[PDB]
């Protein structure tokens, strides 16, 4: 893709939770093409500020439930603790499992999306608040 | 009759899921449209889906 759309009420709730928690924060974001449609925050099982793992079966409830919905994952979100939203090499072996939209934020608001192409580069791509 | 979600690409589970490049804390597996743990027998006419779990940092 090229732009994430996504509306101000789902960013600014992800912003506000990473602005108080210790830990990385991580979830889906769905919808359809590049619209983000629902949010969904999953549990980070290694409860650590410095990486993030989603629970398996919290992960696999709501990817079945937007199955259900007829919702795509258009991305993932995750945060960055006192340090820029810029992917790192962790950031990139898991795009290569799930090659959709990264959305990286941190605690003091700032927020940036990539995407890994099919050659295994990384572009920032432009987000769009609705 | 195995697809990886994700890219979206198409014994026991264990080796299914080592046979696809992920191991049972890196992927969760379900058979025939049900969860299943590492060591289940599978046969073999069902049909899995092997769901990698997103991490970083
Ligand atoms: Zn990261």
């Amino acid at each position: 893709m090229s732009t994430l759309i996504i509306p101000q009420h789902y960013l600014r709730a992800i912003l506000k939770v990473v602005s108080s928690s210790s830990v990385e924060v991580c979830g889906f974001l769905f919808g359809k093409e590049n619209r983000v449609l629902k949010v969904r925050f999953i549990r980070n099982r290694l409860n650590s500020p410095v990486e993030f793992e989603m629970d398996p079966e919290e992960m696999l409830k709501a990817l079945e439930e937007a199955e259900q919905e007829n919702l795509e994952v258009v991305g993932i979100f995750h945060s960055h603790i006192a340090c820029p939203p810029i992917p790192s090499g962790k950031d990139l072996e898991g795009m290569k499992r799930w090659p959709v939209i990264w959305l990286i934020v941190n605690e003091k608001g700032e927020y940036k999306a990539w995407i890994l192409s099919e050659k295994n580069k990384i572009s920032e791509v432009k987000i769009v608040v609705e | 009759k195995v697809k990886v979600i994700g890219r979206n690409i198409e014994m026991k589970v264990r080796d299914i899921l080592r046979a696809v490049g992920f191991n049972t804390e890196s992927a969760i597996a379900k058979v025939n449209g049900k969860v299943v743990l590492e060591d289940d027998e599978v046969k073999d006419g069902d049909f899995v889906e092997v769901i990698p779990v997103v991490s970083g940092g």
